[PDB]
DNA sequence: CAGGATGTATATATCTGACACGTGCCTGGAGACTAGGGAGTAATCCCCTTGGCGGTTAAAACGCGGGGGACAGCGCGTACGTGCGTTTAAGCGGTGCTAGAGCTGTCTACGACCAATTGAGCGGCCTCGGCACCGGGATTCTCCA
DNA sequence: TGGAGAATCCCGGTGCCGAGGCCGCTCAATTGGTCGTAGACAGCTCTAGCACCGCTTAAACGCACGTACGCGCTGTCCCCCGCGTTTTAACCGCCAAGGGGATTACTCCCTAGTCTCCAGGCACGTGTCAGATATATACATCCTG
């Protein structure tokens, strides 16, 4: 009666998709969780920001490429750069 | 008739005799092969052959001339790429691997390109066996259409090893097998996960090309684990052994691999049969076998015939599932031609209804 | 009501280990417990500010995962 | 006359949820208006760091011969890799423990 | 005579118990009195959900392990293997928390 | 055109001529009192906004800023800082 | 009627701007809503503290027979007094020097 | 341009190290002082350049490098803020 | 004969010079060259303000500066009074730059 | 060295409670449509960044002598580790109670929005006085008998 | 405990450019009113923190013995520092050209807002199997005669 949402299903689709005969125990759950409101929090204000400083008035995905540029280290800004924009190209062709 | 199958069982045992002795001196410049091979710099630095066995129910082989040993290679982050949608061959590529990527100039663009990786193992173990003259070894190079170099060693006469390349990676076990390797009811599930855990392996084979990308094909391998169950072979572990009784499940293995080695080359017409068919349908019919009692040498004529029966109920509703891959089922026409299936099961109506004629060789 | 002895010699040398320390010396602990509770004071003082702003009586999780999170010390399974 | 629904994380390919991350970015106080292929960029950015993470996370699980992730395993996937422990370098993880390590003085 | 070991063995054993463990190694009773009598200062008659004490105890052991590590470190730059309230010192010094 | 620009250098200025009747200030000394107000405003901004966050309201009441206030700045500049600001609404809402 | 105009910053008693900081607040996305007595607050905790700075900077220019302040005179004032310097203890300012120090080991 | 991490002096990372307060400096701290000295440049400039490459500008201006220290905990004041 | 001093004075009086200015300690052509050959990895024909390269050079003289002063405690914690790599080492792994 | 003692990784047998599905349903996300304003673009100005040249002098660079500090070695003595027998109090299980968190409904005061006035703060212009800067003499401070 | 070199503070005069004040104006803050909804109270439920009581046993504690490590002293030998000469290249003043930042005007398309509808994700409930625990072995390592 107080229903509060999480992002579980979604972890464990994602396991079930690289490690399709591992589970997951209760407390790693509660820190992936964890971990993805972190960098959510830590990209949507890098990404408020950069548009505060163009004097914008809008998030786009430029603004989430170039806050996970200034945020990501080294070969994890790449992966992660060519997986969003896949992404967003595969949703615009529909 | 057992007594003549357990003679001629006998003969492989004296091919065997013979082969002690070649395999030991194909095995022994090969094991001194692969000493030099870690020690040079080159991306092959930990390289070891990969064990089997060197038994005639371990390893390749037949007329006392041919040989086969199998180099696994670890591989780093591996991502597949299904290419058959049957479910049998891959394309592969890597991952992030932040400190560095060893084979980056294996790679066509973002794919791993065996042929290169191949050309420059091709090279390396040609020039190192060139670099020590022992023993009267060299290189054959024949047509790059089945990547395998191929060793010609005259001491004391041709001894060929055909030397395949194979990647080694420890990561899951890709989602096509998840329900492969299925003993759960026969042996049990604490195997199965153990067995599951252990590492896989792709090797090099170019699927007929109706595609673009050739050689940057791979298929899958679970030798280690197939060795494994066969020589654990029974619902009791104990099999093979002293603490446990000896079946007729390795002797019908070697009377149908060998009854169809001989048939099949005596008519050429049938060579897309190769042994991994027989050692297939054997793991279904030791799964599905839930008695111990449905396996003992002296009921070996019947437990076989009863096997020719699983043969041909395999054979007749069209598909043979790969134990490992069930989505990959290699009893499709579009790779065995229906009619020469068929004219196999008629050439099994041949040996079947003539006694075993061809065993009456010597 | 010192209950800064109740961080016994033992406890410090198991920290210590975890740590990767070998031999310790035996004006260690006096300067241990000082610094503990140093730490301690400020994330509670953050903790309880946390709470009395929420016109609350207990202090939850939540309220000691925002003081550690406002420290640089984020913590990862407690919520959040 | 409807066009029975089709959700935007199966347009885009992905596992996570695209219109949750779009509402959390609307009501989050970041910007006034937000662009509508923004959701699907840090939808995919998500889903690709989760991977990384819990792919190495069960690679640690199945070497200690466990079937489960337990957060000694997202610890020791952490840890030994120079750019998670990068992004994470000021993090805590509880019942994590350390790495081991010992000074090569004091053998 | 029984089974004397020498000084420094029982400690690198102990050394590989504890980077091995992931519990807690303070007692829980005598952490949550501290946490109580120190939180009186700030305002009495609090109450403490159980998770916060324990996040409390994570924080803190997670803290005091990482700095004896620069103690350590700072023990064997100088030439030593013993660790002293010096070490701590310029550890906390250098960290920035002086 | 000319693009107007804002800055805190009068009110710096009447602060120090209040507090210090007979001193002038330099041109980059003024720069980085501008950039300082800039940054503890925004500190405290921020830090108020989280607060507001946490608690499911959708206001910033004085209430954050007092309790930012605790939270950022340390010791004595707190408490004279929270009796300037309590002093100053308590004037303020008598009009 | 129209009474004449007051200042919010008169009404408070301030020298800092209350109607500037009030839209400051509402232009950069910290809330949906800005009560009315938050600006008050918040220009009176700012000019307290940069008041509080000019004192000790104007105290450090005239122990130096200089009528004008200078980044050295407000750098030696924050990191001299004990509270501001925990506050700005993260920060550079240009042309500010350090803090004339030397360890006592190093003297002949 | 090459080899300009020379002309940083040795005459002069010894008057950095004097502000620093030190009284003796061995012979090999310069190639250190050098190498710490060229990863924060690029640890900056890197961050500078990106914010100046996402506003489509090709001058790199103060705000840049002003918020590229920011987000590193290295606030300066004095160039904007 | 003439005024000979002795090994540690004008390195005392240098330290008391230069801790009472403000100035900037390096060259600036050469800090921008620097700046320059550094940036034209990231992206190429990049322009500077002027005002650029000035706090990049301020921020970098600090950075040594308080760099300078964690080697220094660290070599007075070893017994010495000279600094080499091995405290600029400690320094910065202590810090978090490791 | 070579045995001897101890500690640790390794196999099995048993039981449990925590994880993985499965079901019911409600709230939040999707489909379709409209209306405005933000942003993309094109053109134009004019500032300021880059490039060059010539002279000067300050700083860097190179050499050299020597003294002081880094570093290795040797001895001693004491403080810390290891092991054992006592003793204290932590941990676990169970019971009872009530304070306080969490939610729900009502309503009222408070903050957004808008339209018209008007003064505060910004940009530009001008001027003197605070502060570099050079001389020139006073007075500290270091280095030896 | 002196006395002389040589930095360093202190006073004095000149001069220059930047801070401080004035003026004109424009746009952003104030005043006055309306409206809708966030949040403040008032009640009620029922979770979960707090206080207590036995009981077991694991961990803390205190003590003794001995050894290895910290610390102090001595001695040598490089290697950094202070000074002097040479050279090189920053720095300052200057002029010139053009790239690109910054502003304006115009138009369109992209996003917010609403309304209707239905499926996905949440809460609750089981069922069973991965893992925790206990016992028995075998291999690995440290230590001393
Ligand atoms: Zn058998």
């Amino acid at each position: 009666r107080s229903r509060k949402e999480s992002y579980s299903v979604y972890v464990y689709k994602v396991l079930k998709q690289v490690h399709p005969d591992t589970g997951i125990s209760s407390k790693a759950m509660g820190i992936m969780n964890s971990f993805v409101n972190d960098i959510f929090e830590r990209i949507a204000g890098e990404a408020s920001r950069l548009a505060h400083y163009n004097k914008r008035s809008t998030i786009t995905s430029r603004e989430i490429q170039t806050a996970v540029r200034l945020l990501l280290p080294g070969e994890l800004a790449k992966h992660a750069v060519s997986e969003g924009t896949k992404a967003v190209t595969k949703y615009t062709s529909s | 008739e057992p007594d003549k199958l357990k003679k001629v069982l006998d003969k492989l045992r004296l091919k065997r005799k013979d082969i002690s002795e070649a395999a030991e001196t194909v095995n022994k410049v090969v094991e001194r092969l692969l000493r030099r091979m870690q020690k040079r710099e080159s991306e092959f630095k930990g390289v070891e052959q990969l064990n089997t066995g060197s038994y005639y129910e371990h390893v390749k082989i037949s007329a006392p001339n041919e040989f086969d040993v199998m180099f696994k290679l670890e591989v780093p982050r591996i991502e597949l790429q299904e290419y058959y949608e049957t479910g049998a061959f891959y394309l592969v590529k890597f991952k992030r691997i932040p400190r560095g990527n060893p084979l980056s100039h294996f790679l066509e663009g973002e794919v791993l390109s065996a042929t290169k990786m191949l050309s420059k193992f091709r090279k390396i173990i040609k020039e190192e066996v060139k670099e020590i003259k022992d023993i009267d070894v060299s290189v054959e190079k024949e047509k790059p259409g089945s990547p395998a170099v191929t060793l010609l060693i005259r001491n004391p006469e041709e001894i060929s090893v055909d030397i395949i390349l194979a990647l080694e990676s420890k990561g899951s076990w890709p989602i096509s097998t998840k329900e492969g390797l299925p003993i759960q009811g026969w042996l049990g599930t604490k195997v199965r996960t153990n067995l599951r855990r252990e590492p896989f392996y792709l090797v090099p084979k170019n699927a007929k090309d109706g595609n673009s990308f050739q050689g940057e094909t791979w298929r899958l391998s679970f030798s280690h684990t197939e060795k494994y169950i066969l020589n654990n072979h029974g619902i009791e572990k104990t099999c093979c052994e002293s603490s446990g009784a000896k079946c007729c499940r390795k002797e019908c293995l070697k009377l149908m691999k060998y009854l169809l080695e001989q048939l099949k080359k005596e008519f050429q017409e049938l060579d897309a049969f190769c042994s991994y068919h027989v050692k297939t349908a054997i793991f279904h019919m030791w799964t599905q076998d839930p008695q111990d009692s449905q396996w003992d040498p002296r009921n070996l004529s019947s437990c076989f015939d009863k096997l020719l029966a699983f043969f041909l109920e395999c054979l007749r509703t069209e598909k043979l599932d790969h134990y490992f891959i069930p989505k990959f089922n290699l009893f499709s026409q579009e790779l065995i031609d229906r009619k020469s299936k068929e004219f196999l099961s008629k050439k099994i109506e041949y040996e079947r209804n003539n006694g075993f004629p061809i065993f009456d060789k010597l | 009501r010192d209950n800064i002895q109740g961080i016994t010699k033992p406890a410090i040398r198991r920290l210590a280990r975890r740590g990767g320390v070998k031999r310790i010396s035996g004006l260690i602990y006096e300067e241990t417990r000082g610094v503990l509770k140093v730490f301690l004071e400020n994330v509670i003082r953050d903790a309880v500010t946390y709470t009395e702003h929420a016109k609350r009586k207990t202090v939850t999780a939540m309220d000691v995962v925002y003081a550690l999170k406002r420290q640089g010390r984020t913590l990862y399974g407690f919520g959040g | 006359a409807r066009a029975k629904a089709k959700t935007r994380s199966s347009r885009a390919g992905l596992q996570f949820p695209v219109g949750r991350v779009h509402r959390l970015l609307r009501k989050g106080n970041y910007a006034e208006r937000v662009g509508a292929g923004a959701p699907v960029y840090l939808a995919a950015v998500l889903e690709y760091l989760t991977a990384e993470i819990l792919e190495l996370a069960g690679n640690a699980a199945r070497d200690n011969k466990k079937t489960r992730i337990i957060p000694r395993h997202l610890q020791l996937a952490i840890r030994n890799d120079e750019e998670l422990n990068k992004l994470l370098g000021k993090v805590t993880i509880a019942q994590g423990g350390v790495l081991p390590n010992i000074q090569a003085v004091l053998l | 005579k029984p089974h004397r070991y020498r000084p420094g063995t029982v400690a690198l054993r102990e050394i590989r118990r504890y980077q091995k463990s992931t519990e807690l190694l303070i007692r829980k009773l005598p952490f949550q009195r501290l946490v109580r009598e120190i939180a009186q200062d700030f305002k009495t008659d609090l109450r403490f959900q159980s998770s916060a004490v324990m996040a409390l105890q994570e924080a803190s052991e997670a803290y005091l392990v990482g700095l004896f590590e620069d103690t350590n470190l700072a023990a064997i730059h100088a030439k030593r293997v013993t660790i002293m309230p010096k070490d701590i010192q310029l550890a906390r010094r250098i960290r920035g928390e002086r």
